[PDB]
């Protein structure tokens, strides 16, 4: 056939080793540039200005750092929402110097993880599968957004954005309790119960399952070789499993059915990552966590302190720590 | 007072100040102690003597109060100075020491006053040797922090290793899978009376 | 007013505690609110000039209701929590406010959401139910048993 | 020494990732 | 799609026990470990160079100035039995807040 | 820099070009059942 | 502990007389408070201007004093700095000022008497947390 | 109970209820440093994972 | 030796009163009638030579003056500290509550 | 003429104004009118940092520096006293305006070089007997050049002047006297110079326009480093009025 | 940055010394029939 022709049966086939496909197109490229800018980044990026305030912060391995303690930098406060690309900048130095490695990070990366979504169901079409795993992945994928984009968005910048590294990340936090009180915030409280629920399903599921295994092998063997690739036949007995939990806490608590049991081990987490998502996205604008901050108070009206007030005592001191000398005015409003 | 006695009053001989990743002998943190410098009574301009608050071993840092006998705050070491009412400069604090290196000596200068406040909040004060080692300066625990991490780590994971063998015990017959031919009456409700007891059926 | 000169004030970290430049050059408040430089508003307008903020107005022009339109505004910034106590926080019991702009724009971001998981849902399931297989793989025509291997 | 190791451990994972996937062990249907 | 795939259902199922499992386990030994204050608290290089280089910061510092400010604000409410009183003075805070 | 803002103007413009007509190409068709 | 008529019992004028609030004087004064003055005197302090707080003493050392029901009331008439050198009306809520602040628009003598009297109460229950700020909290 | 029971007493162990755990979080960020801690990391990934 | 000179300046007369030459004007609010128009000509017209100086500032009117002599007590002068009065912090020193 | 939002991201507004190649007129001085320069704007165009060699052998050179901060380096709506002394030379006294920029530049090799860009309280003076200005005069003159942070700025680990610790908290039992340099924060005072050259006047409007050099030490970090020696080249505005 | 000297032999055995044991395993396993 014609060119065109060829590259797309090329692009759509079903045989490549890993799957390319349309939304393949755009992912390859912005996840590798995102890939190759982090990795040389983390490695060797001087200081980064992240709160504008002309007090670099040194995020990579050669410049004192390890790697719990490393990162890559969020660009600086005094740029803002500025588009801010190479291009941009008069020289690498300066490039460097304002956090630009971050803001092409994050932005290759949110585009090429949105297209690995649509790639999902693009291969689910190809292999006549049902096209709902890319609706799972937008439950992780919203918190990236949440908190690489929609954060910034809301506070009026990608200074505060999280930092691609792992204190960053636990700097984030601290702040964003401070700032928001989140963790008195019920969608983080959804979240919680997602993946501890998640954990939870998880380990009851795979240890239920486990438990009914069918006998097919000898002492001197894993059991794993009782199960061949591709056999028709289930591997274990389901109602036995369904026997045992129905009696650990009553039949009716008990899944016997395969698909019903499925959908709500993909369902519990994914909704309640869902709610932590729209959690960090809606504290973007400052709805923050419940305040019962002197909720209590006598008949003569002596505030009597709950576990919310002690609470609130240690939130201060997140607040008046954090960017210690880029305050001048004394209410933090974003 | 005998050096021993003093030396046990000092929060770097407390087990409870390590870290997990601070490794080795004591001595490479606060260094090898050569000697008790004495016990520090500290004294404001009006001659009372002021008490430094001692850190608590939950406290990786500790901010330095002073107070008189009953407790009422009469000197610290500021952190913003601009609305400092207790600095040590005024109220004219001045340290005295009694036994050892430093016995009968009185210091006045501000920094030197609150350099031996700094120490104070450990308790008693030593001098060490903190070159040999290459010293720190950051505290680690004892023996007795390190053999009862251990013990309580292993006692866990050893109850860990009770269940799974317990287990295996009791399960032998079904450690390579449950009977193939596993009687779905035995596990769906209704047919016998007694769980698991074929002669109990209905 | 207590007789500060705003224009050579240098704050803390060396960059001016009141006024500073933009990335640009323009004149533009300072601290953390460096980062909102872009607002414009008709309280601040008449304040700014050719080149950003303009000291010499500032110095002479500000009228008692670009002071009163700014105290206001700062004490009604959309910060406050889901129970509706205004401020940040830390703050304490008192003053019963939530933004509509936080409302408005949090609602709808939630709505957003949601809706694009549905233009998920129902686009992959009208695609799968066009080609056929929305209630599962035919057993007997499970399309990838036709496919070579990957490896 | 220290951004060294770190480096090598990481590059380590990389080359993993790539024999775990183009020389893995091949499912095998029947 | 992601390079890696499952093809053994019981390895798949005891991998989902396993996981979640260890995970706890993990984390029960280091509050063992917390009993005794005996804390991932620092990295000793980190603080050398900081204490001798002023111009040195990481996320790591930064993080450190937060728990310090926690410890201050809250303790003597939290830890009533201690009889904490810390003068307006002392307590450690950044510029403005 | 504006050759670089011009070289990356063109990638990106292929790119999605690619994206864009990729998808024109017939594929409500490219799937395992009815076409 | 309770609210009792002594708590309620505050100052008048400079010249030494007392008045004593009602119950339903008290929680009016709190709601109007609210209502007028709590977006900036939160607590006791000043959002917009930090230096000056509502603290019975700071209140005292005022020109004209404020530390009394007669001094409160004509605040909030005709707002002065603190060395009353300078009427500041135009940007400060007042009877005066009810066209600009239009919640003062609906404010009788009798709502002003009613915040006159939160402001000093306050302090008898709260002590130094009444003007404190955040380290009090 | 191991946690209570190295420290000075059980007041140290966590509260049951919603704003007493939250309280204990933080208390274990601000003393302790608990997020640099190798095993809670290896427990987040065993949560998360 | 190295020195803290705002440490050092809390062991001078800067440490128990106004100081005319150096303190930041907030605390012309501990005293009646002071501030903010009285504080605003003391900080604007210093440096002085001593207490004293502060009655010829021009354009004060008599209970001004009279004002200032009542407050002279409460002042003090000290040579001028460049940490103190540099950024402006005279006016404002970054303390707020 | 420019309005804001014609100027807003282009970069002009860290320019100073110029005049045309016609401006080589003669602003003339009456040394019984008092006067004031109304608008002095510096524009910076090169920033060179003298190299600090290991043996006083050759005399170090001032090199070239990249800026790293962006377009943000110039002083602007500056203004000040312009006497007339009795032998005819001006003074120019500055009194207030946008006198300082933080500024970050970097060596070859990668060093920063922070410094506060300034002419606080400067005082400049032309030479005798100046009926006119003219692109003739010149001026010169000294300011101040304070602690590029001021005293509450907090290291990262929390130590300041005004504010903050007085220790190494994190090595409590360390010899404090070896880290005295970097617990015990100072806050520096020097002088810098500079001369400004008047290439164009335009005699109707008041307006002068030319070419500066000053020279001034960086940012010492509250004592913990030596700074170094700067000298900042670029072209300068100024207009000046009866007053 | 002055890092803890026995660090690097540590690393270096911790992954070593298990990685060494899967090899030996594996490849003995191959070897078979
Ligand atoms: C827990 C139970 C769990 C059950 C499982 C099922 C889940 C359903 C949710 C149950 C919640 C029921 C609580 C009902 C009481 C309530 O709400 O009570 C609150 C009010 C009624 O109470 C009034 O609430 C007011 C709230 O302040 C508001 O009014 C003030 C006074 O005028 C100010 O103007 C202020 O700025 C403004 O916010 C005041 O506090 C009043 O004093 C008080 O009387 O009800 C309202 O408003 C009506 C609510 C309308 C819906 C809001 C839609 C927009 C929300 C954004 C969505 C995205 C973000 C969500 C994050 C979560
Ligand atoms: C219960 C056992 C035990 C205890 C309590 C001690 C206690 C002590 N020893 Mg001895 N020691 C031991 C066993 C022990 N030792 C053994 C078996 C050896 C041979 C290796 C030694 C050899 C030894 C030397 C050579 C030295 C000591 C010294 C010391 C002192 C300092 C300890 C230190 O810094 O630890 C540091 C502890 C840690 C850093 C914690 C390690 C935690 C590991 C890495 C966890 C790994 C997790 C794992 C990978 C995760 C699996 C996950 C998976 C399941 C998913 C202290 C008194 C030092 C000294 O002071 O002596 C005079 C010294 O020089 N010890
Ligand atoms: C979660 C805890 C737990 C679980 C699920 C198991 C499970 C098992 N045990 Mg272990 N066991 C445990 C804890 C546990 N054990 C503890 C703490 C000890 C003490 C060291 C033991 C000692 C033990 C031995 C020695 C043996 C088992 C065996 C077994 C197996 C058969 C059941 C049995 O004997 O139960 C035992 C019953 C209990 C654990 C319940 C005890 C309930 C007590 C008496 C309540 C007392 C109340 C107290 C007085 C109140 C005051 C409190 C005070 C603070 C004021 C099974 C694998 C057997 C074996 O494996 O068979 C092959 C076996 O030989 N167990
Ligand atoms: C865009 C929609 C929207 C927005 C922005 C607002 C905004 C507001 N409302 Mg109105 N309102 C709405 C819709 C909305 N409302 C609807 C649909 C009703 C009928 C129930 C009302 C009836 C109403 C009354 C009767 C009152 C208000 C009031 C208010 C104010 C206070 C709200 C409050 O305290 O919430 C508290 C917050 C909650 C109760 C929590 C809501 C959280 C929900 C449950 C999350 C849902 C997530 C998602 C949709 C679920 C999907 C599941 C997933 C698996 C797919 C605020 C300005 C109050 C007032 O000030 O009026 C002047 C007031 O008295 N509202
Ligand atoms: C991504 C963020 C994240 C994630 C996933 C985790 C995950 C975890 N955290 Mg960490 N944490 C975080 C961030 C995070 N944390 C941060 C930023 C901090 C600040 C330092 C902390 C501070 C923190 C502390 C202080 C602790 C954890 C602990 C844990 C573990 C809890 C395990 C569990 O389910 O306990 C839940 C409890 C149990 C499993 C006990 C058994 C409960 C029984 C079965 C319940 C029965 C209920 C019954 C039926 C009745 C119900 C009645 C109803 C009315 C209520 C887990 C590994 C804990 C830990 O390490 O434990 C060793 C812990 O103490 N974390
Ligand atoms: C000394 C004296 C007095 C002695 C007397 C003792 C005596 C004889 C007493 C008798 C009287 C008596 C009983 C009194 C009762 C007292 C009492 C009320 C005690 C209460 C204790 C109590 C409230 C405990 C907590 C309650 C509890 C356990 C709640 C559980 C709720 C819950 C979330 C259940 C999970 C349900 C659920 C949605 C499960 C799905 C998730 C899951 C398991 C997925 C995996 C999965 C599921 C399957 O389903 C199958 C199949 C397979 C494969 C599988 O993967
Ligand atoms: C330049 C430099 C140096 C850059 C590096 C920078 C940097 C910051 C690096 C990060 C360092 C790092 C990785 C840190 C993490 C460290 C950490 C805390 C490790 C935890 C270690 C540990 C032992 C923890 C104990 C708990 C534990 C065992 C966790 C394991 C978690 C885990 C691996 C979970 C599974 C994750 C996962 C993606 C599984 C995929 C499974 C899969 C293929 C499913 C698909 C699938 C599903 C089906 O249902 C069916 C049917 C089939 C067929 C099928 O296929
Ligand atoms: C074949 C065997 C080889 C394989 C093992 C290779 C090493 C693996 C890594 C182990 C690292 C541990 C030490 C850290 C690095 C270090 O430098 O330490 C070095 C330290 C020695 O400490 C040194 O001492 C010197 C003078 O003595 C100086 O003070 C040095 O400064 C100091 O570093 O090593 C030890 O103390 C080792 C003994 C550890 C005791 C462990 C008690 C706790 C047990 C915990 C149980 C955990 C189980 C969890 C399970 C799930
Ligand atoms: C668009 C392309 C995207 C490609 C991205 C790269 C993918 C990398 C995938 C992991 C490859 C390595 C797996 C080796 C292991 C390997 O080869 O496994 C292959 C194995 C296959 O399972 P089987 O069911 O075939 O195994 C049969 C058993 O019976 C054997 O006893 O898969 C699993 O066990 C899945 C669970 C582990 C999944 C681990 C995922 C780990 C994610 C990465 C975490 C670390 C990141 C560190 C960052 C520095
Ligand atoms: C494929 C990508 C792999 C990337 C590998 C890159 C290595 C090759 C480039 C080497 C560049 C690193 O050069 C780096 O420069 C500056 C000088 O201003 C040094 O200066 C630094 O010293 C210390 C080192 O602990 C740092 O903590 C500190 O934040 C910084 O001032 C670095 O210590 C040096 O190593
Ligand atoms: C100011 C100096 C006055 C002496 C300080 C307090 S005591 C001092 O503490 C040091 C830190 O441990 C010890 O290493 C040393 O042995 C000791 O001399
Ligand atoms: C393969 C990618 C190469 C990575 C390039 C790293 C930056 S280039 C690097 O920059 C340092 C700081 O300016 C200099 O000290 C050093 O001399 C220079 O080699
Ligand atoms: O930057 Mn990052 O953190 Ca959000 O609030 Mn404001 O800004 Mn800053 O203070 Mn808080
Ligand atoms: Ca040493
Ligand atoms: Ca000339
Ligand atoms: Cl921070
Ligand atoms: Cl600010």
């Amino acid at each position: 056939a014609n060119l065109w022709e060829r590259f797309c049966n090329w692009v759509t086939s079903t045989d490549n080793r890993l799957y390319v496909g349309w939304f393949g197109v755009i992912m390859i490229p912005t996840l590798l540039a995102a890939t190759i800018c982090f990795v040389i980044a983390f490695i060797a990026a001087p200081p980064v200005d992240i709160d504008g305030i002309r007090e670099p912060v040194s995020g990579s391995l050669l410049y004192g750092n390890n790697i719990i303690t490393g990162a890559v930098v969020p660009s600086s406060n005094a740029i803002g929402l500025h588009f801010y690309p190479i291009w941009e900048a008069a020289s690498l130095d300066e490039w460097l110097y304002n956090g630009g490695p971050y803001q092409l990070i994050i932005f290759h990366f949110l585009l090429g993880a949105s297209c690995y979504m649509g790639r999902q169901w693009e291969l689910s079409y190809r292999l006549g599968m049902r096209p709902w795993i890319c609706v799972a992945y937008s439950a992780p994928l919203a918190s990236a957004f949440a908190v690489f984009l929609i954060y910034p968005i809301g506070q009026g910048s990608f200074s505060d954005g999280m930092p691609l590294g792992i204190s960053g990340t636990f700097n984030f936090m601290i702040v964003f309790q401070a700032e928001h009180n989140i963790l008195m915030h019920p969608f983080h409280q959804l979240g919680v119960a997602g993946v501890f629920g998640g954990a939870l399903f998880c380990a009851m599921h795979g240890s239920l399952v486990t438990s009914s295994l069918i006998r097919e092998t000898t002492e001197t063997e894993s059991a794993n070789y009782g199960y061949k690739f591709g056999q028709e036949e289930e591997t274990y007995n389901i109602v036995a499993a369904h026997g045992y939990f129905g009696r650990l806490i009553f039949q009716y608590a008990s899944f016997n059915n395969s698909r019903s049991l499925h959908f709500f081990l993909a369902a519990w987490p994914v909704v309640g990552v869902w709610f932590t998502a729209l959690g960090i996205s809606t504290m973007a604008f400052n709805l923050n966590g419940f305040n019962f901050n002197h909720s209590v108070i006598d008949a003569k009206g002596n505030v009597i302190n709950t576990w919310a007030d002690i609470i609130n005592r240690a939130n201060l001191g997140m607040e008046v720590m954090h960017e210690r000398n880029a305050h001048n005015f004394p209410l933090d409003l974003a | 007072i005998p050096e021993k006695l003093a030396f046990y009053d000092y929060i770097g001989n407390n087990p409870a100040k390590g870290g997990l990743f601070r490794t080795g002998p004591m001595n490479k943190g606060d260094g090898i102690a050569q000697a008790w410098k004495g016990h520090a009574v500290f004294r404001n301009k009006e001659g009372e003597e002021l008490f430094v608050r001692r850190m608590p071993a939950f406290f990786e840092s500790f901010p330095v109060i002073l107070t008189d006998k009953n407790g009422v705050v009469k000197a610290d070491i500021p952190f913003r100075r601009a609305e400092s009412k207790y600095s040590f400069e005024q109220q004219g604090v001045t340290v005295s020491f009694y036994g050892g290196e430093l016995n009968g000596q009185t210091f006045t200068d501000p920094p030197t006053v609150k350099s031996y406040a700094r120490k104070a909040i450990f308790g008693e004060i030593f001098e060490f040797d903190t070159e040999t080692l290459n010293s720190d300066g950051i505290f680690r625990t004892s023996p007795r922090g390190w053999f009862t991490f251990a013990h309580a780590v292993f006692a866990l994971l050893f109850f860990f290793g009770h269940i799974w063998h317990g287990a295996r015990t009791l399960f032998r017959d079904v450690f390579s899978g449950i009977d193939p031919e596993l009687s779905p009456e035995q596990v769906e409700w209704g047919f016998y009376q007694k769980v698991g007891d074929v002669t109990t059926r209905r | 007013k207590l007789g500060a000169n705003v224009g050579s004030a240098q704050g803390p970290t060396g960059l001016g505690k009141y006024l500073m430049r933009s990335p640009t050059g323009e004149i533009i408040f300072g601290g953390e609110t460096m980062r909102f430089w872009d607002f414009r508003g008709p309280w601040l307008e008449p304040l700014r000039g050719p080149n950003g903020l303009d000291l010499n107005k500032i110095k002479n022009d500000i009228q008692p209701w670009q002071e009163r339109r700014a105290a206001e505004y700062m004490t009604h910034a959309p910060l406050g929590s889901l129970n509706s106590v205004g401020g940040v926080a830390t703050e304490i019991n008192s003053v019963n406010f939530v933004s509509p702009r936080s409302w408005l724009a949090t609602s709808h971001f939630v709505l957003a959401f949601f809706f694009l998981v549905g233009h998920l849902w129902h686009a992959g399931r009208a695609r799968a139910a066009a080609a056929g297989f929305e209630k599962g793989i035919d057993r007997e025509s499970e399309p990838v048993l036709s496919m070579p291997s990957l490896d | 020494m220290e951004t060294i190791t770190y480096v090598f451990i990481f590059a380590c994972i990389i080359a993993l990732f790539f024999f775990a996937i183009f020389f893995r062990e091949p499912p095998r249907i029947t | 799609i992601f390079g890696i795939a499952f093809s053994n259902k019981r390895w798949l199922h005891f991998f989902m026990l396993f996981v979640p499992v260890t995970g706890l386990w993990m984390s029960a030994i280091g509050v063992v470990g917390l009993a005794l204050n005996l804390r991932s608290y620092d990295f000793i290089s980190q603080e050398i160079r900081a204490a001798e280089d002023p111009e040195f910061e990481t996320f790591y510092t930064k993080n450190l100035l937060l728990n310090e400010g926690i410890r201050a604000w809250m303790a003597p409410q939290d830890q009533p039995h201690e009889n904490f009183v810390f003068p307006e003075e002392v307590l450690p805070r950044g510029n403005a807040l | 820099m504006e050759t670089l803002k011009i070289t990356v103007y063109i990638v990106v413009t292929f790119f999605v070009l690619l994206f864009v007509f990729g998808f024109l190409s017939g594929d409500p068709a490219r799937n395992p059942k009815r076409k | 502990a309770e609210l009792t008529p002594e708590v309620l019992t505050v100052p008048l004028n400079s010249e030494g007389k007392t008045i004593t609030l009602t119950e339903k004087q008290y929680l009016e004064g709190k709601r109007l408070f609210q209502y007028a003055c709590a977006s900036c005197h939160v607590g006791g302090i000043t959002k917009t201007n930090p230096s000056l707080d509502l603290r019975t003493e700071t209140l005292a050392l005022a020109t004209p004093p404020r530390d009394n029901i007669e001094g409160l009331v004509d605040y909030m008439k005709n707002p002065t700095t603190y060395d009353g050198e300078q009427e500041i009306a135009e940007v400060h809520p007042s009877l005066r000022s009810a066209d600009i602040f239009p919640k003062m628009r609906n404010l009788t003598e009798k709502d002003l008497v009613a915040i006159a009297g939160h402001i000093l109460v306050e302090p008898k229950i709260l002590g130094d947390k009444w003007g404190g700020g955040k380290v009090y909290y | 109970l191991i946690y209570p029971l190295g420290q000075s007493s059980w007041f140290f162990a966590p509260s049951f209820g919603v704003a007493a755990i939250f309280r204990f979080l933080l208390f274990f960020q601000g003393f302790h440093n608990w997020t640099l801690n190798p095993f809670h990391m290896m427990g987040v990934a065993g949560v998360l994972g | 030796e190295l020195v803290n000179v705002v440490d050092e300046k809390l062991g001078t007369a800067y440490g128990e009163k106004i100081d005319l030459n150096n303190t930041n004007i907030a605390a012309f609010i501990q005293y009646r009638g002071l501030y903010p128009t009285l504080a605003k000509l003391i900080v604007k017209n210093a440096p002085y030579e001593s207490v004293e100086d502060v009655l010829n500032i021009p354009g004060l009117t008599e209970r001004q003056k009279q004002i200032l002599r009542e407050n002279l007590e409460h002042f003090t002068v000290t040579e001028v500290e460049t940490a103190l009065v540099e950024g402006g912090d005279r006016y404002n020193n970054g303390l707020y509550k | 003429t420019l309005t804001y939002d014609d100027i807003v991201g282009t970069g002009l507004a860290n320019k100073c104004p110029t005049l045309d190649d016609t401006a080589r007129g003669a602003y003339p001085i009456d040394s019984s009118q008092t006067y004031r320069i109304a608008r002095l704007c510096l524009q910076p165009t090169t920033f060179l940092v003298k190299e600090e060699p290991k043996n006083k052998r050759q005399e170090a050179e001032f090199v070239p520096t990249k800026l790293v901060t962006r377009e943000t380096t110039s002083l602007d709506q500056i203004q000040g006293e312009l006497k007339v002394n009795s032998d005819g030379s001006l003074t120019f006294v500055e009194e207030d305006g946008i006198d300082f920029q933080p500024v970050t530049v970097q060596m070859a090799g990668g060093e920063r070089i922070p410094l506060l860009f300034t002419v606080k309280n400067l005082v400049a003076s032309t030479q005798p007997n100046v009926t006119s200005i003219t692109t003739s005069t010149d001026f010169k003159g000294e300011f101040n050049v304070p602690s590029y942070r001021t005293a509450n700025f907090l290291d990262p680990k929390g130590r300041g002047l005004a504010s903050g610790y007085d220790s190494a908290i994190a090595l409590p039992q360390a010899k404090e006297e070896e880290l005295a340099r970097a617990n015990v924060k100072r806050f520096s005072l020097t002088k810098g110079q500079i001369s400004l050259n008047v290439a164009k006047v335009d005699g109707r409007t008041g307006e002068i326009a030319g070419t500066f050099e000053s020279e001034q030490l960086s940012d010492d970090d509250m004592g913990a480093h030596e700074p170094h020696e700067v000298k900042i080249q670029g072209v300068f505005y100024a207009s000046i009025e009866p007053a | 940055m002055e890092v803890n000297q026995l660090g690097l032999i540590a690393t270096a055995l911790f992954v070593l010394v298990p990685s060494v044991f899967l090899i030996i395993l594996y490849v003995q396993t191959e070897s078979q029939q």
